[PDB]
């Protein structure tokens, strides 16, 4: 179901909804981008007297314009006139009226408590799965399965913050005490559990190993439980990883990383520098999984303080059957 | 020894001048832009102007990587303030307004913001 | 696990073989004597002529 | 035509040769050089009458796991010294002056073997190179830098086995182990500008490296030609000749039997099989062939020795164009073949470290 | 069947 | 199951 | 040519030598610290500006440096260190100062360690007072000339402070000229300031020069004339020194006077040899030293002693000589190892040495810096001298 | 099946028409190459070479490596000193890849090739490997289809004649080759008409 | 005293064992007096291969082994030398100034020197 | 008995160390006397207190003729 | 234990400028 340009000649006047079929079915609120990669979504819209008239013609799809502007506007008087540059409030009033007259505790991934007939209940996916509800529930706002947000002055980084004590990050909209919310673009902050989202990764460096193949060295120093970078990659199924893991263990070269019982990360084909992290059992870094705006990302954190030039590692948490890599 | 270093993309060697804290690692990779663009054209239940505006907005979003709600109320303004020239070169007033309206479904913005942006254009 | 590359990569080594051979011909450091040739020392200054390189500059064309 | 074995020279190292190439940068009447590559050996030769051969220079490196399995020729534009260039499994390209017999210039940027090389048939300083690193590259040698890279997200999902520049140098093909074939261009705004900028660089006058202008997006792809790995491939004007281990060379083009080549766009998903030169007994990969400078003839080898040379012109071409040439002496397997600048000559080395200098009537 | 069973190889015996 | 890192 | 090839194989050889040196270091030294500079030096010079915290087992000092560099902004340093004294550790650079031209040589008025001098490839010399200067220079911030000098026409490598009298300072160039200045005349703007007096007794480039340590009007100068001159102010005689001598068979580069003694003069040269003199008779070469293998550039009598001495240059080696051991008959194998007056060698620099110096406030520690950007500082092995 | 029969049968006809067309095209193609390679001759003929000669150095070559070669031709075995080359330090192994900053999605699938190639150096892979990739792809491999390809004109004509001799054949033929599997793309091309 | 050597290669291959003319370094010909001195000279200077001993039942035995590791690399400007091309400034090119990353290496701090050199003789 | 391999292996080190022998006997890196574990050599002490160093017995009677 | 460390000097000079019957009988 398509309806061509409002800009161009073919201006087939259609219903308000039809003029936002695409925009309501493509866009991703979770992503804030149109057709996001990590946002697969195939769901149809469940639901969100005396004087004479003026003898001028309503252009095709100016119909559709003024039709969909009707709901959002809630009866605008002169605003709609400001927008559509060549229609009068009087003609607009007349047309509004005329057209009205013509009328095994495994880890899972997030989806909200999407429930019209109840708040987040026994039917809530996050309640059955022991997950927390994000800023996208179709429950009420007083859904107890929601998350409150922290109230620490500056440092949301120790057990004293719930957002750190719980395995997550300070979502800016739920945490204003900390400065997580503060800064549209600026990264000068004191909430030290807001780096992932902003992506304040370190200036890492690539050079040959002293263990196995390649390795990755940090330039400027760090301190313990400081953020280093994220271990990005493609995120795929488990069975897909079984398949790929066959050959990647035939190579004896993996880049796989268990996100949750539902999904896997693979940076074999694409990812970021950190995937050149070598292995040891006494590392100087380590890992965590973290839900962040309702997505499992992966954080890397310094197991100890480090100076310039060092090499980075971590516990892969294996049986050690595999050779050093 | 604090020893020889390489770029990551090319595997050529890294000179020390060019260690140049510039990190060969930015938010907006040079390929993902192009790929999303070429993924737009794959669609069929869609329209020229519509596609174009989607592309441009995606590019903007990838660039400044806005995350939280408030930033969107700022980012529409940012978007016009950057790409108004292009939008005039294409004249996508209708499409752009429609996009803004669609942004006022998920309660990311308010009518004031829309009108404000539109006046920012002209 | 790791090898690391040897800077002496058998483009250097034949200029060790050749002059060694030339020396066991000429002055017979290993054959006609001990493994040592002599003191070797009293000469002090003409010593540099055998081999090619008892010592050469890093920098023959230099600032100062 | 009609050829004749007039020499089968052989080497002592006894490991297989993989590569052989003439130097098409001869002068008119300047006698005929070719070259060869093996297990750590570069080997040169020269062609004399009666199948006579004067061996000229041979070169080696110290490492053992190295095995040079490519070669190609070019020249210094500035100083007219011919150059040869070689590379293989150790994963480095290097350059050879036979003038000075010194490895003057090397390049390391590859992750694996370097299964081919070329030179942009106009400009000698553009060295394509293909690798077993799921990648292609395009070096510039006179200024000692990288230009471009071809691959990553879009396609070469497996190692590569060949590539070709077209006869003009405005386009290129590549030929992979993932049952694929792809295009790239060189003529574009982006790419051409990048090349030009590469000429105009100086590392001593920047705190900031060359921007190796990556390209993830092929201008065409296809997987519907073949069923098997793809050994080499070559241009034929604006047709694509590609073999496989399917006992058949194919000719083809993209889309219809009438659509232009430049009218193609990446969405293009149709192909055009319009030629098939059949042979037999090939069940191994990395089995090259070639064409003369004129593209008037086509060579090929086999895993037993059986040459085949399809006269290209007047070809059916499926029904006609066969012409075997054999002696029961190299029971071993021929990798690569080659013609001189003219169609006078043919060489075909083989797995048992041989050479076989065939020559024609007149 | 045969070639799906009979994979590739760069040499023989 | 292939090799899969944990944290 | 084959020269080109020979140098390469020599380079490989050097690596081998360096590795064996490394392996033997625990059994040659008590301390080494190798740092690497972002750019090479043409100078090193410790300072007396020592400090150490209480409740630690280490100490801290300062080093003056320079910079030779390709085209960029030469900025010198006054760096810090950290090394255990008597009983972990590192160093760092704490400060930087831009410098128009590069640095050929640099010292400091010892009366006030707050002050330093410096040379250039240009004719002029400069003086700084790093107190009135930034920690780190910003591109926007104006350069700290901190005064200017003039009187040469070409550059050189000579500096010298008189430590007895404040302010006086001496120089050199292929000008054949030994200028003088004193600074306490005008502490106003007076940015440029020209000669007090010049001297041109030489015929080739004068390489180096310095004051005597107790005498005050008195100093000695060294040229590529194969000669050595001893000038003297308040003589009013510009092209005629108090003493002259054909010292060495080849050019002469270096020079040094002795702390504890009054009458001892050392001298280094391009004839692969050191020589020293008495200030009483200057025709009499007391003794030579014959165990470098190339020219020399630097010599520094040690404080803490007068019987030892140091030298170094193109040979990639820094020798320390002792005078106590002359005329010592020894085992034959000792002669097989080198002469007896030769005491210790440091061959841990993989390329030419450009400068070094002893330090005060530590016994026999040296800083030594080369043209591979390497800056070693090290304490010779103790057990050598019981 | 008789499917393959009709395939070759219609092949012959399409081939005949297109054959006359394309042999004219081949002629033009030979002409294309003709002028192009002619240009290449032109630039070849406008530049110089400095041809090659043997080693003439008589210095520093006593007692080291040399290379030689035999023949089934009346010629002497010729021994020449075998130059050696200044080694270069290599670098480890990489299989190239793409940078990225935020995670990415791909719902990959069955017999997608890059059909594995472990080697032909050590037992020609592991016998078990056959079952390995058969397990992975559930016995599905790229281009395992009976016929060579699937092309529009042939696709169309075959669909038409199969009907003459929508879904009873569409779904079956899609099952025959892995181009579609089910008649999804088949009915797509049907709607193209 | 006496001296015997034992070349080892692949642990089970041709020895071609040895004998000694004097009590000297067979490589460098230095006259180290003691056993301890000899062995340390031998492990440290000629470190490229590896030295074991019972010293002997007859006070002569040594075992030699071609070292696998060694770390036989260049040590200078890690860049502009290790891959400067086969042209003029390949290995050296140290002609003008060039930079390095600020590195820092501290080889000894201050040693623990025991009078007996034997400690090496024990383990 | 693959002697060739064994020989090609040990041949490198041997060659090298011969070369360095024939340097350092002339142009040493450093001293074997100062080196600790070779403490045997240059029997001496911390003796002199010397500054009045002149002994100047250089009569030098050399003359010319012809 | 025959074959003095002159064996070393048949490793450096394998061939040419060699002799004495021990440089050749040293393996």
């Amino acid at each position: 179901e398509c309806t061509p340009n409002i800009d161009g000649p073919n201006a087939k006047s259609v219903q308000r909804e039809q003029s936002l079929h695409s925009f309501h079915t493509l866009f991703c609120r979770r992503c804030f981008k149109y057709d996001c990669f990590l946002h697969p979504f195939h769901a149809t819209p469940n639901t969100y007297n005396i004087e004479p008239p003026e003898n001028v013609e309503w252009s095709g799809a100016e119909a559709s314009m003024f039709r969909v502007l009707i709901g959002t506007y809630y009866d605008n008087f002169c605003a709609i006139a400001r927008l559509i540059g060549t229609k009068t409030c009087r003609q607009v009033y007349e047309f509004r009226v005329k057209e009205s007259s013509i009328i095994s505790n495994h880890v899972y991934n997030y989806q909200p408590c999407d429930h019209p007939r109840q708040p987040c209940d026994s039917s809530c996916p996050c309640v059955i799965a022991q997950n927390f509800c994000e800023k996208f529930c179709q429950c009420s706002s007083e859904c107890q399965n929601r998350f409150p947000g922290c109230r620490c002055k500056a440092q949301c980084n120790t057990k004293q913050c719930p957002c750190y004590l719980a395995v997550r990050e300070c979502d800016p909209d739920l945490c204003l005490t900390c400065g997580a919310a503060d800064h549209w673009d600026s990264k000068n902050v004191s909430c030290k559990n807001c780096s992932i989202q902003r992506g304040s990764k370190k200036h890492l460096l690539l050079a040959p190993s002293d263990v196995a193949g390649w390795g990755i060295f940090i330039k400027d120093p760090v301190q313990k439980n400081e953020f280093i970078s994220e271990y990005c990659g493609e995120i795929i199924s488990q069975d897909e990883a079984d398949r790929r893991g066959k050959v990647y263990d035939k190579y004896m070269c993996s880049f796989l990383f268990n996100l949750n019982n539902d999904f896997v990360v693979d940076a074999t084909r694409k990812g970021n520098k950190i995937r050149f992290a070598n292995h040891s059992v006494n590392p100087n870094c380590y890992a965590k999984v973290m839900m962040v705006n309702g997505d499992h990302r992966i954080g890397i954190f310094a197991k100890r303080a480090i100076q310039t030039g060092e090499e980075l590692f971590f516990d892969y948490r294996y049986s050690q059957a595999d050779a050093l890599k | 020894h604090n020893r020889l270093y390489f770029h990551s993309d090319t595997c050529l060697p890294l000179r020390p001048q060019e260690m140049e804290v510039d990190s060969e690692d930015e938010k907006d990779p040079e390929w993902l832009r192009e790929k999303t663009i070429t993924q737009i054209e794959e669609f069929s239940d869609v329209n020229e102007g519509e596609k174009e505006v989607m592309k441009l907005w995606n590019l903007h979003v990838m660039k400044h990587g806005f995350i939280a709600d408030n930033q969107m109320n700022h980012a529409c303004m940012l978007f016009v303030e950057n790409y108004g020239q292009k939008i005039i070169k294409k004249n996508l007033c209708r499409n752009f307004m429609l996009h803004l309206v669609s942004m006022h479904d998920f309660n990311l913005i308010s009518i004031m913001s829309i009108d404000k942006a539109v006046t920012k254009l002209r | 696990e790791d090898s690391g590359k040897i800077k002496l990569l058998l483009h250097w080594m034949p200029e060790d073989i050749l002059p060694d051979v030339w020396v066991n011909e000429s002055e017979r450091h290993q054959l006609k004597t001990k493994v040592v040739h002599l003191s070797k020392l009293p000469k002090d200054t003409a010593l540099l002529l055998d081999p090619n390189i008892y010592r050469t500059m890093p920098q023959k064309r230099l600032k100062r | 035509y009609s050829f004749k074995c007039v020499n089968s020279l052989k080497e002592d190292h006894n490991q297989p040769l993989f590569g052989v190439q003439f130097n098409w940068h001869s002068k008119e009447g300047d006698p005929l050089v070719f070259a060869t590559v093996g297990s750590n050996r570069v080997t040169l030769y020269e062609c004399h009458s009666q199948g006579e051969i004067r061996l000229l220079q041979s070169y080696v490196d110290a490492d053992a796991d190295e095995n040079f399995y490519t070669c190609a020729w070019t020249y210094d534009s500035n100083t007219s010294h011919p150059l040869l260039a070689v590379a293989g499994s150790r994963g480095i390209i290097r350059i050879i002056n036979p003038i000075t017999m010194q490895c003057i210039k090397h390049y390391v940027g590859h992750g694996n073997a370097i299964n081919e090389l070329k030179f942009h048939p106009r400009d000698p300083n553009l060295l394509l190179s293909v690798s077993k690193d799921h990648a292609l590259r395009l070096w510039n040698i006179q200024t000692d830098t990288l230009v471009a890279i071809f691959g990553g997200v879009e396609g070469h999902r497996d190692e590569v086995l060949s590539a070709d520049y077209d006869l003009l140098g405005e386009k290129i093909m590549s030929c992979g182990m993932d049952h694929s074939l792809k295009l790239w261009r060189i003529n574009s705004k982006r790419m051409m500008n990048a090349i030009k900028e590469s000429y105009d660089y100086n590392p001593n006058k920047t705190n900031r490296p060359f921007i190796s202008q990556k390209i993830h997006f092929p201008d065409f792809s296809t997987r519907d030609i073949h069923r098997n790995y793809v050994d080499c491939v070559r241009w034929l004007g604006d047709l694509i000749l590609s073999k496989s281990c399917e006992n058949a060379i194919v000719c083809w083009k993209p889309g219809k039997m009438e659509d232009d080549i430049d009218k193609i766009k990446p969405s293009e998903s149709n192909v055009t099989i319009l030629g098939r030169f059949d042979y037999s007994q090939c069940d191994i990969w990395y089995m090259r062939f070639s064409m003369d400078f004129w593209q008037k003839m086509l060579a090929l080898g086999n895993q037993v020795g059986k040459l085949y040379v399809w006269d290209l012109e007047v070809e059916d071409p499926h029904k006609a164009k066969c012409t075997t040439l054999t002696h029961h002496k190299c029971g071993a397997a021929i990798r690569q073949t080659s013609f001189s600048r003219d169609s006078s000559i043919l060489i075909a080395v083989c797995d048992d470290a041989s050479i076989w200098r065939w020559d024609r009537l007149r | 069947k045969r070639p799906r069973l009979q994979a590739q190889r760069k040499f023989a015996q | 199951a292939a090799a899969r890192k944990f944290a | 040519k084959e020269a080109a090839f020979d140098d390469a194989v020599e380079e490989r050889v050097i690596n081998e030598e360096y590795k064996i040196w490394k392996k033997n270091t625990p059994f040659l030294y008590d301390l080494v610290m190798t740092h690497a500079l972002e750019w090479p030096s043409l100078t090193a010079q410790w300072l007396p500006d020592v400090t150490r915290p209480e409740g630690k087992d280490f100490s801290i000092h300062r080093l003056v440096l320079g910079t030779h560099t390709s085209d960029e902004q030469n900025h010198l340093v006054i760096a810090s260190v950290q090394l255990p004294n008597d009983d972990s550790g590192k160093i760092e650079i704490e400060i930087k100062i831009n410098h128009e031209g590069e640095v050929n040589r640099a010292r400091y008025m010892p009366q006030n360690p707050c002050i330093i001098a410096t040379k250039t490839p240009s004719s002029d010399v400069l003086v700084f007072d790093y107190t009135k200067h930034p920690s780190k220079p910003d591109p926007s911030g104006e350069c700290n000339p901190d005064l200017r000098l003039r009187g040469h026409q070409k550059e050189g490598y000579g500096l010298s402070w008189n430590p007895n009298l404040s302010g006086h300072l001496l120089s050199a160039s292929d000008d054949h000229t030994i200028c003088l200045w004193d600074i306490s005349a005008v502490p106003k703007e007076g940015k440029v300031v020209d000669a007090k007096t010049i001297f041109t007794g030489h015929t080739a480039v004068v390489e180096d020069v310095s004051w005597h340590l107790l005498h005050e009007s008195l100093f000695g100068s060294v040229a590529d004339d194969q000669k050595l001159m001893i000038w003297d102010t308040r003589s009013n005689n510009t092209s005629k020194p108090s003493h002259s001598v054909d010292a060495h068979t080849a050019e002469v580069n270096c020079l040094s006077f002795n702390p504890y003694s009054e009458f001892i003069l050392a001298t280094g040269s391009a004839d692969k040899t050191v020589a020293l003199w008495d200030l009483r008779n200057l025709k009499l070469k007391l003794h030579s030293f014959e165990s470098h293998k190339d020219e020399i550039f630097q010599v520094q009598w040690s404080p803490h002693n007068e019987t030892i001495l140091a030298s170094s240059g193109t040979d990639r080696r820094l020798n320390v000589w002792d005078l106590s051991k002359i005329g010592e008959e020894q085992s034959p194998e000792d002669a097989e190892d080198g002469p007896p007056e030769l005491l210790f060698i440091h061959g841990g620099h993989t390329a030419k040495i450009s400068d070094f110096s002893w330090n005060p406030n530590e016994p026999w520690v040296i800083c030594s810096v080369s043209e591979d950007n390497i800056m070693q500082v090290w304490q010779m092995a103790e057990n050598i001298y019981n």
